[PDB]
């Protein structure tokens, strides 16, 4: 798999017992106790030597992944970002405030408000937004099937008792529009790529909640990307168009049974299972008529393990529980509901919904199941630790990271197109652009990285070479 | 469920409490 792709994640904030504390002070504390260099165009806001950006936004830390290419590597780097915001808050309990931070990588508070799991995709910009709409929405009202993480309570508001499928579903109100706080769309229509906007576009995807799931996370980045290449090369023929669309992402999250049908425009009624097994057949006919068997491993494991999920969602969902989030989830509260015969308006049903989501090793419900081995793992750990520090190697983000692990004294800021340095004695700023996604890798500067011993002598060599290394 | 005494041992103290605390700035 080649797509350049990413992760911006905010996460829910909490600073008990502390009436000095408001949350933009805690966001800070979080983001300067972790780190390094500044980002360039007053909040605060820090790009890290893996590529990866943590900053303050609304409110809430955010964590956004280095450009990667593939959605392995978007779960490394993802999951790198919980260890980091983990170990932030861990440090900001040693700062002269001394405040007990604690961390949620979710969607709501349950009460009414959300805060967003972005993936960027980038994309042709050739191909036509209205067949990126009509082709997106379908399938973004139904892979949360398997992509959603479980929420206690119905409506915006909670008021409404039950569980359904995910958190993001009940603040999304039209299909398509530039919001992503109020009246949010299905499809959000900003088009900032940061790299040439005569090649690409860039799809910024809003929907989706938060996945602690590594298989989670990898098949709502991988499932989604073989959708965009079939979406770009003309590939899908039939109409998946629904009637209702923002009602039926509503109710396809209101039925954790899985039987609400859909109503399509061509007439067919299909649940959230059979419209997602229609888009894995139409990626699977894609890839051998493109391919063959010259299949990519990562492809080939994308697809089988989209089929094995949704043959097994269609069969008895609760068989996923060591895969999908809202399984896990909801093994653990109707286990509760069971024990103790409590309704779906009991708040220790609200308390593991939260819970579920705290990024302590020791107390966060999705870290205890992996710590007794009750969750498959798609990477590991000493992995995830190396992806804190270290960026990938096949995106510009290698050439941002390694720079300021290396020079990050010389670094007076750096954004996704740019790393701006400050070399002693110019009274005058170089700013090194970097505008291509797929260059400034390690295949391009990572031997002339290793040569220089300074800021001094890289900007040197990088000189009229913007278009051999970056463009 | 032996899963259920490891949630147990870890879940927040005055469940109620932090519920009813648990109250977001609204984000993206
Ligand atoms: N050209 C691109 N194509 C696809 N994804 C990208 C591109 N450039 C950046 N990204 C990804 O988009 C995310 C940007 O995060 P952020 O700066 O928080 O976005 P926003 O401006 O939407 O808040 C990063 O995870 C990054 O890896
Ligand atoms: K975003
Ligand atoms: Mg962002
Ligand atoms: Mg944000």
């Amino acid at each position: 798999m080649h797509r350049v792709m990413g992760i911006e994640t905010e996460y829910g904030i909490s600073v008990p017992h502390q009436p000095n504390a408001n949350a933009m002070a805690a966001s800070s504390q979080v983001v300067n106790a972790y780190a390094q260099a500044r980002w360039d165009f007053g909040l605060a806001n820090v790009i890290l030597t893996n590529g990866a950006r943590l900053y303050v936004d609304h409110a809430h830390p955010e964590y956004s992944t280095p450009e990667v290419t593939n959605p392995r590597d978007a779960v490394l780097w993802d999951k790198a970002g919980e260890r980091i915001m983990a170990e932030a808050a861990r440090r900001a309990a040693d700062l002269p405030m001394g405040w007990t931070i604690q961390l949620y990588k979710n969607n709501t508070d349950n009460k009414g408000a959300s805060y967003g799991c972005h993936e960027n995709y980038l994309m042709n910009r050739s191909t036509p937004f209205a067949d990126i709409v009509r082709h997106l929405i379908p399938f973004f009202v139904t892979r949360q099937v398997f992509c959603g993480a479980g929420r206690v309570g119905i409506g915006a508001d909670g008021r409404g008792e039950g569980f359904q499928l995910s958190q993001r579903a009940d603040f999304f109100e039209v299909e398509v529009g530039l919001e992503t706080t109020l009246k949010r769309p299905i499809i959000n229509t900003r088009d900032e790529p940061h790299a040439d906007p005569e090649k690409y576009r860039r799809l910024h995807v809003i929907i989706g909640d938060a996945n602690m799931s590594e298989i989670a996370t990898y098949l709502k980045l991988g499932t989604t990307a073989l959708v965009l290449a079939m979406i770009e090369d003309g590939f899908l023929s039939q109409d998946f168009s629904v009637e209702s669309p923002v009602g039926a992402l509503r109710a396809v999250s209101h039925d954790p049974t899985l039987r609400y049908q859909l109503r399509l425009h061509d007439g067919r009624r299909l649940t959230a299972v059979q419209l997602q097994m229609e888009y894995l057949e139409q990626a699977r006919k894609y890839v051998e008529d493109r391919f063959g068997t010259d299949v990519d491993d990562m492809t080939r494991d994308v697809l089988d393990r989209w089929e094995t999920t949704l043959v097994r969602l269609a069969d008895d969902p609760m068989q996923l529980s060591r895969d999908l989030d809202w399984v896990a989830k909801l093994s653990i509260l109707e286990g509760y509901r069971q024990r103790e015969n409590l309704p779906w308006s009991a708040h220790k049903l609200q308390l593991v919904d939260l819970q579920y989501h705290d990024v302590r090793p020791d107390r966060g419900l999705y870290n205890r199941l992996v710590a007794r081995g009750r969750m498959n793992l798609l990477v590991d750990e000493a992995a995830v630790r190396t992806a804190m520090h270290e960026p990938p190697n096949d995106t510009r983000a290698y050439f941002r990271g390694r720079c300021l692990a290396k020079f990050g004294a010389e670094i007076a800021a750096a954004s996704w197109d740019s790393v701006i340095f400050d070399l002693p004695g110019r009274d005058s700023l170089q700013r090194v652009p970097t505008l291509e996604p797929l260059r400034g890798t390690r295949a391009h500067v990572g031997d002339l990285l290793d040569r220089c011993r300074s800021a001094t002598e890289l900007v040197a060599a990088l000189t009229g070479g913007e278009n051999l290394y970056f463009q | 469920d032996a899963i259920l005494d490891e949630i147990d041992d870890v879940l927040e103290e005055n469940a109620e409490e932090f519920v009813r605390s648990y109250i977001q700035k609204g984000g993206e």
